[PDB]
Formats: structure tokens, C-alpha cells, sequence
């Protein structure tokens, strides 16, 4: 029952800690990250479940107390992905908050500003600190986790992006800039005389993204080849040990590396690769092979698509006369949780 | 107008605008008062605003807003030890620079700039007699203007006679307890209270000494008449719900509110009528913690102006309370004897080292005392030490120590109330 | 026992017998020995155990386990002929 807790802590004088904020159970597992309050076990794996997943355009997925991509209220900052839902502002917040918040069309969230009074609902501090902690002892198998950076704590980010240029991609994503002369991508073709020295010349990066071709051959350099020289220049690229910044890397693979070279290449980046597809009507157009530490990378993974398929996929384009195009919009929304770590600024 | 506002900074800094000819809070340009911590104007509505925040605090002890503007975005929290104020990002981002709080966030021992032990700093720069001005700034709420409270000319020392208290919303009788401090003749105590644990704590500690009611409100002006005739009555409204201490926030002046109210209707029933000019006294107490509009609303009822009067400069606590009274002398400076333990440490016992010279009631900082290398709470007799309660005062009856610690925190503090109740001594009989 | 209680409590019994569960008639209601008067019917001084944070049921439990004061002053009293005094 969340409209019960209004009672349960005003009359009964019960501390918001003892009740889940999410659904209004009465048996937490454990505390709620971002605000003040409990949260129970089938919450808590919801929310870890929707805990970096955002829309196409560029928003959160979900509501981010809660996890309900239901209902969504927009958060009125150009730095805030933060969205909401109306059960939640009226529950927590009383009894017509969210149709007021809904007609007033220029509202800041809670987490942008706080000086609103709040009926019941009360923010954590630290809450960026409190989200990493809670991932790290409430996540099965926790991964490469970096805790989430402030606002005007978030620098532009410095991208390597190796046999691809990704400068058209990211600036599109706001992540790049076009009115800059001085480049805040390094892109490069040829990699094989590169020496360490020469990445580290080419000043510290945030970033580092790695693509084999596709079918259309530009040249004939095995596919394995280029995945070696990513590890490599991944390996340079790394920051100096006891750096606290966030540092990512991301390597894609358009299905040009049989199954031997591909489970070498599964060994040699420490994981097992996420395959993202176009369905289009149901059927399979294209699909993509990643590796990287990117948040939430793991759960686009569409374990329907059978390797046989993809071998199928692989056979019918190399033998069609088309010239072969990047696949820009599969891997274009696997940069979107980095919205949270780094400068972002459109036009 | 937030653009035009930043606007009006960078003029500021170009020399072009006076820092003190703009409202550093929020930017606006109706300038009626100054900024008493630091530099700038102040308009009104953030007067207001610092009002109802500037004592406000977090679960975690901290400052539930920014000191700059009792309002701002992200805050930046202290790491001086005993200083609970936050800094939020956006007001950094003016008086220090626009790179210096992303800056001084890397800086791990990281100290305010109240606690700065520079002082000054480049466009912002911290005002000398902050505490005079800070105590002056409660002298300033002359928004609410009123006739000084009536003063009665002293009865002689052969015709005083003792004291007749009514007493509302007692709690655990601190008012009887502290006028037995003062050697005051008590002819009878009538005490309305609902909670039974406190009952019991004044039905043993006062022996024969108290007559005891039911509900407040259920108190007709009939009751009153037939109780004799009082010549002090005290009250003060829960702050339970009333603070921002307490998670569960659903009103602000549902319950409490209604129970200022009857201590109102019960100051009026006891009153004694115009032409009879016999000695009459009333205290009412409430928390700093509170509505502006709420706080204009107890002033026109009780028709006074609150006299602020926090327990540190007497106790081991942070207990700034407002109190509305006819009491003499209740304006004047507090004295702290040397009984009154100021040192947190003192009121600790044996075996105990506190890092803290002053507790505030409410990984993180829970509890106050390092003890055996270990965080653990006050303990409940110390408690009542902070207060100033005589030892083991509230060990009645069998309650659990989370009862029995609430039961204390809601309590006034023992030396301020016998500041503000030592001139009843000039009216009534003494032991 | 009617001695030892606190004002305000009249007790039904004259002894109480450790080793009508709760011995008092407060205000027409059957009530515990408080911690206090449990101190003061063992004869130990007046609010001794009220050291630290504990709760009602372990103090209680604490006072029920120790020796009768004034019965250990009877036997303790005639080692001031062997030892020195203040
Ligand atoms: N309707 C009511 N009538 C009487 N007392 C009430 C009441 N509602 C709440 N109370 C009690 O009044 C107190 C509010 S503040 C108590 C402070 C008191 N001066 C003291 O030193 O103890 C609490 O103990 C609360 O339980
Ligand atoms: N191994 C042990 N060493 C020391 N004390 C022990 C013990 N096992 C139990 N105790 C404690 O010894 C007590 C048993 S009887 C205590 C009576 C004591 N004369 C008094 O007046 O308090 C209990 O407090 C019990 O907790
Ligand atoms: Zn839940
Ligand atoms: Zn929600
Ligand atoms: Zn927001
Ligand atoms: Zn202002
Ligand atoms: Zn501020
Ligand atoms: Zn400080």
C-alpha cells in the first residue's frame, strides 16, 4: 500500500527507514540509495535490473525512485536525465503535488534542488556514493563500477577511437563539440608503428573505442589483427595506477571474426560478447558483437539471437553487391550512460 | 531572471555594482537589510526563509540547506569537527570562483568558510561581530511591533505569598522541579499530561506535591475558576512533528498547532481581569525550528514578541528555544553558574572521553562519544546531565532506553528555565 | 515492602519472593517493582544500577541475581575487629 505509509509515519510515528518507500511493504531488505527510506527485496532487484537503463532520445528508462516507466515526469535541467512518475510525488510527497509539478512545465527534480519543501519524501546526502555502495554489496556478481560524478564536477571527455571515427556519433550525443577547432577525439587509422611513448604523447583519454570493418574490406589485415592492436593501445591508454577518474573502453565487432578468433578475443577482453541487434517486423536486419565496461552494456544483450543465425546473417551480406555501411545507431545508445560521468552540451 | 541575476554578479566583480547593494541569497534587488554572517544585502522574503532554515538540521547532523542561501543545490558539508554547516555549489560558484569549488571538493580536509582559518577571501570575506549581529538579528524581527509587556510593581517581602502554577503540556514537571531549585513556596501545581510515563516521573519525584488532570483540552474555563486562582502559568507546544528533525512531516501545524490553542484558551481562563491588578505570569516556549507565518500567528495571539534564548551559553546542549512571557528580566543576559557544566566532557561519565564539546539532539556520525575505542550514545543520566536535571531523574519506572531518551530530548532545559523563572523570587514566598 | 515502594504505589504484599506475578496495586492496575524499588528491597542504595543504556528486562535481571545487602552487612560486620578502618 503506498498510500498507507502517510499514515504509517505521521500517526504511528514510524521511521521511514522501517517501510519501503517503493511499493509501501513493510519488510525492507535493505535501505533506499538515492532518498530517505527503506526497500524491499523484489524493489531492490528491480531497481538494480533498471538502474542505468535510458531511452533513445536520451532520458532515463525508468522512474528513479521506484523503476516505473509507466508514468514520466520530465526533470526541467539540460543536465539531468532524471525522470519521474506520479504515484510517487503524491504518495511520498502529498496529496497533489504531482499534477501541480505537472502544470508548472519548468520543475527541477529533487536531486537539481531541494530548497522546496517536501511533505515526507527526503533526499540522501552523499546519494552518488550511496548508489555505488549499494551496487557494489547488493549487485550478484558486481562489475567495473565507477561512482557517479556531479554536475559541475563533469569535465569533457577525451576520446581515442581506433579504425573509426566515433566524432560524428558522440557530437550528435552532445558529448563532442563542433564549435572547437582544437579535436576532442583522436581518431586513427593505422596503429602499427604506435608506440606507448606516442599514446601517452597524444595526452591522457576517458574513453577508448576500438571497431573491426565490415565486410567491405579496406584492407586485407586479418580481423584478429586489429582486435590485438586495441588490447595494446588499450593497455597505453590506461590512466596511471591510483587514478581516481573514470576510465572506459569499447570494442565492436561487425560480425567479421569467426567463432575461433572470437572466443580468443572473449578471453583476451575478460568477457563474454553482447550481441545487439536490428529486428526490424520481427526479423533479423543486422547485428553487432561489443565488448566494454560501459554501464548496463550487459543487459542490451539479446540472448534470442542464435549464433547459426548470425552465420546465416553474415553469409547473405557478404555475397550482396552493396557497399557496406557502419552500423552507427546499434552502438550510438551504448554511449548514452556516460551522460552520467562527463560533459555533455548541445545546440 | 537568473541570467540577469549572475548578470548583476559579474558587475559586481567588474566594480560595477557594490556586493552589499545586492541580496547574495537569491539576487534580488530590494535590499532592506544586510546579510548578518557575511557580505551583502538581504531582502525580506529571504529573511524570512532564513528564519524558518537557518537552524534546521539533518538526520545526519548537518544543516539540512546551504548557509548562503538556506536554500541552493548540491551542498558541500564541513569537516571541522563540531561544525554541522553546508555550502551548496551554486553560491561557491560566485564569492569563491567558478573553479574553485570543483577545486576545493578534491580537498579532502576540506573547512568551511566560517571555520577558514584565513578568514578572507576574494570576493567573499566574513563580517567581524558575526555573533553580536546573529544575536541582534532576533532584535531585528521588529516586523511583528508590539507594546512592551505590562511591569508590576514588586509586593513586600512579609506580604509574598506561595506560588500557584498552571501548568500545561508538563512533561516530566520541569517547571515545579526547577521553582523547588529556587526555593520557591509552591501553594499547589495543577499539571495537564497525557503520556503515563511522565505522570509517573512527576507522581514519585514530587511526592505529595501534585494534583493531576487529564486532557487539555477536555479543561473548561469552569475547571480553572474552581482551581483557585493561578499566579504562573507555563505551557509549550510539542515539536515532535513541529521540527524538521523528525522524518514524518505530513502537516506542520496539524495537532500541534491545536494544542498552542488551548494553552491560549487556558491563558486567557486564568487571567486575571482588568482593574484586578493582583501579580499574574505566563510563560509559553516553542522551537526556533518553525513557520514564519506560524511564528506571526503565536506572536498576535500571545500579542509579544518571542525572546529567542538558546542553552549554550548556560548548558551542554544546543537548545534555542523561542519563549513568549511577561516574566521580568526575561530579555537579559544569561549567567551560567558554576554548577551549569559548559564541557560536554564534564557531563560524561567516568571512563568516558567525549570528541564533542556540544551535543545537538536528534558510518555516519549516530552517536556522540568515543568510548573505549568505540562510537556509542550518550547514556540516559548523562542526558539528563546535559540538560541540567539532577542525576538519575528520570530512572521511575520500568521503560525501555529508547522511551526513556524521547522522553527526556522534549524536555526544556533545566538551567535556562531557572534563568528565566530566578525574579519570581522578588514575588512569592521562599523556604 | 509498602516502605520501599515509591509514593504514589500502595503494595498488596508485605514481602516479595524471588528465586499475582506483579506485586503492586497502582491506580486501581496490577504493575512490575520498578528498578529502583527492586534496589531499595534488596537494600542496595538508591539508584545503583542505572550505569549505562540498558533495558528494563536485563537490569531487572541484573538486581534479581545479587546478595542481600543488608544480610552481607550481617556477615561482613564482624571483619572491623580484624582490619583497619576509615
Ligand atoms: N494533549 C496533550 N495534553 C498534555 N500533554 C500532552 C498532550 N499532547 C502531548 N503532550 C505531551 O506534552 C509534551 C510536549 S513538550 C514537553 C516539554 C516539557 N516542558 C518537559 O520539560 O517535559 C510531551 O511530553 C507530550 O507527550
Ligand atoms: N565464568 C564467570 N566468571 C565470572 N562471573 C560469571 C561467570 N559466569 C557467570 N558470571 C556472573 O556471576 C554472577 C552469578 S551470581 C552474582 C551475584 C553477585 N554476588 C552479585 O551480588 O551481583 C552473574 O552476574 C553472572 O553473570
Ligand atoms: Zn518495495
Ligand atoms: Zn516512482
Ligand atoms: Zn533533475
Ligand atoms: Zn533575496
Ligand atoms: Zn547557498
Ligand atoms: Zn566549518
Amino acid at each position: 500500500g503506498r498510500d498507507l505509509i502517510a499514515y504509517e509515519v505521521k500517526a504511528n510515528q514510524r521511521n521511514i527507514e522501517d517501510i519501503c518507500i517503493c511499493c509501501g511493504s513493510l519488510q525492507v531488505h535493505t535501505q533506499h540509495p538515492l532518498f530517505e527510506g527503506g526497500i524491499c527485496a523484489p524493489c531492490k532487484d528491480k531497481f538494480l535490473d533498471a538502474l542505468f537503463l535510458y531511452d533513445d532520445d536520451g532520458y532515463q528508462s525508468y522512474c528513479s525512485i521506484c523503476c516505473s516507466g509507466e508514468t514520466l515526469l520530465i526533470c526541467g535541467n539540460p543536465d539531468c536525465t532524471r525522470c519521474y512518475c506520479f504515484e510517487c510525488v503524491d504518495s511520498l510527497v502529498g496529496p497533489g503535488t504531482s499534477g501541480k509539478v505537472h502544470a508548472m512545465s519548468n520543475w527541477v527534480c529533487y536531486l537539481c534542488l531541494p530548497s522546496s519543501r517536501s511533505g515526507l519524501l527526503q533526499r540522501r546526502r552523499k546519494w552518488r556514493s550511496q548508489l555505488k555502495a549499494f551496487y557494489d554489496r547488493e549487485s550478484e556478481n558486481p562489475l567495473e563500477m565507477f561512482e557517479t560524478v556531479p554536475v559541475w564536477r563533469r569535465q569533457p571527455v577525451r576520446v581515442l577511437s581506433l579504425f573509426e571515427d566515433i566524432k560524428k556519433e558522440l557530437t550528435s550525443l552532445g558529448f563532442l563539440e563542433s564549435g572547437s577547432d582544437p579535436g576532442q577525439l583522436k581518431h586513427v587509422v593505422d596503429v602499427t608503428d604506435t608506440v606507448r611513448k606516442d599514446v601517452e604523447e597524444w595526452g591522457p583519454f576517458d574513453l577508448v573505442y576500438g571497431a573491426t570493418p565490415p565486410l567491405g574490406h579496406t584492407c586485407d589485415r586479418p580481423p584478429s589483427w586489429y582486435l590485438f592492436q586495441f588490447h595494446r593501445l588499450l593497455q597505453y591508454a590506461r590512466p596511471k595506477p591510483g587514478s581516481p577518474g573514470p576510465f572506459f573502453w569499447m570494442f565492436v565487432d561487425n560480425l567479421v571474426l569467426n567463432k575461433e578468433d572470437l572466443d580468443v578475443a572473449s578471453r583476451f577482453l575478460e568477457m563474454e560478447p553482447v550481441t545487439i541487434p536490428d529486428v526490424h517486423g520481427g526479423s533479423l536486419q543486422n547485428a553487432v558483437r561489443v565488448w566494454s565496461n560501459i554501464p548496463a552494456i550487459r543487459s542490451r544483450h539479446w540472448a534470442l539471437v542464435s549464433e547459426e543465425e548470425l552465420s546465416l546473417l553474415a553469409q547473405n551480406k557478404q555475397s550482396s553487391k552493396l557497399a557496406a555501411k557502419w552500423p552507427t545507431k546499434l552502438v550510438k545508445n551504448c554511449f548514452l550512460p556516460l551522460r552520467e560521468y562527463f560533459k555533455y552540451f548541445s545546440t | 531572471d537568473e541570467r540577469t541575476r549572475e548578470r548583476l554578479v559579474y558587475e559586481v566583480r567588474q566594480k560595477c555594482r557594490n556586493i552589499e547593494d545586492i541580496c547574495i541569497s537569491c539576487g534580488s534587488l530590494n535590499v532592506t537589510l544586510e546579510h548578518p554572517l557575511f557580505v551583502g544585502g538581504m531582502c525580506q522574503n529571504c529573511k524570512n526563509c532564513f528564519l524558518e532554515c537557518a537552524y534546521q538540521y539533518d538526520d545526519d547532523g548537518y544543516q539540512s540547506y546551504c548557509t548562503i542561501c538556506c536554500g541552493g543545490r548540491e551542498v558541500l558539508m564541513c569537516g571541522n569537527n563540531n561544525c554541522c554547516r553546508c555550502f551548496c555549489v551554486e553560491c561557491v560558484d560566485l564569492l569563491v570562483g567558478p573553479g574553485a569549488a570543483q577545486a576545493a571538493i578534491k580537498e579532502d580536509p576540506w573547512n568551511c568558510y566560517m571555520c577558514g582559518h584565513k578568514g578572507t577571501y576574494g570576493l567573499l570575506r566574513r563580517r567581524e561581530d558575526w555573533p553580536s549581529r546573529l544575536q541582534m538579528f532576533f532584535a531585528n524581527n521588529h516586523d511583528q511591533e508590539f507594546d512592551p509587556p505590562k511591569v508590576y510593581p514588586p509586593v513586600p517581602a512579609e506580604k509574598r505569598k506561595p506560588i500557584r502554577v498552571l501548568s500545561l503540556f508538563d512533561g516530566i514537571a520541569t517547571g515545579l522541579l526547577v521553582l523547588k531549585d529556587l526555593g520557591i513556596q509552591v501553594d499547589r501545581y495543577i499539571a495537564s499530561e497525557v503520556c503515563e510515563d511522565s505522570i509517573t516521573v512527576g507522581m514519585v519525584r514530587h511526592q505529595g506535591k501534585i494534583m493531576y488532570v487529564g486532557d487539555v483540552r477536555s479543561v473548561t474555563q469552569k475547571h480553572i475558576q474552581e482551581w483557585g486562582p493561578f499566579d504562573l502559568v507555563i505551557g509549550g507546544s510539542p515539536c515532535n512533528d513541529l521540527s524538521i528533525v523528525n522524518p514524518a512531516r505530513k502537516g506542520l501545524y496539524e495537532g500541534t498547532g491545536r494544542l498552542f490553542f488551548e494553552f491560549y484558551r487556558l491563558l486567557h481562563d486564568a487571567r486575571p481581569k482588568e482593574g484586578d491588578d493582583r501579580p499574574f505570569f505566563w510563560l509559553f516556549e516553542n522551537v526556533v525550528a518553525m513557520g514564519v507565518s506560524d511564528k506571526r500567528d503565536i506572536s498576535r495571539f500571545l500579542e509579544s514578541n518571542p525572546v529567542m534564548i538558546d542553552a549554550k551559553e548556560v548548558s551542554a546542549a544546543h537548545r534555542a528555544r523561542y519563549f513568549w512571557g511577561n516574566l521580568p528580566g526575561m530579555n537579559r543576559p544569561l549567567a551560567s553558574t558554576v554548577n551549569d557544566k559548559l564541557e560536554l566532557q564534564e557531563c560524561l561519565e567516568h571512563g568516558r572521553i567525549a570528541k564533542f564539546s556540544k551535543v545537538r539532539t536528534i558510518k555516519d556520525q549516530h552517536f556522540p562519544v568515543f568510548m573505549n575505542e568505540k562510537e556509542d550514545i550518550l547514556w540516559c543520566t548523562e542526558m539528563e546531565r546535559v540538560f541540567g536535571f539532577p542525576v538519575h531523574y528520570t530512572d521511575v519506572s520500568n521503560m525501555s532506553r529508547l522511551a526513556r531518551q524521547r522522553l527526556l530530548g522534549r524536555s526544556w532545559s533545566v538551567p535556562v528555565i531557572r534563568h528565566l523563572f530566578a525574579p519570581l523570587k522578588e514575588y512569592f514566598a521562599c523556604v
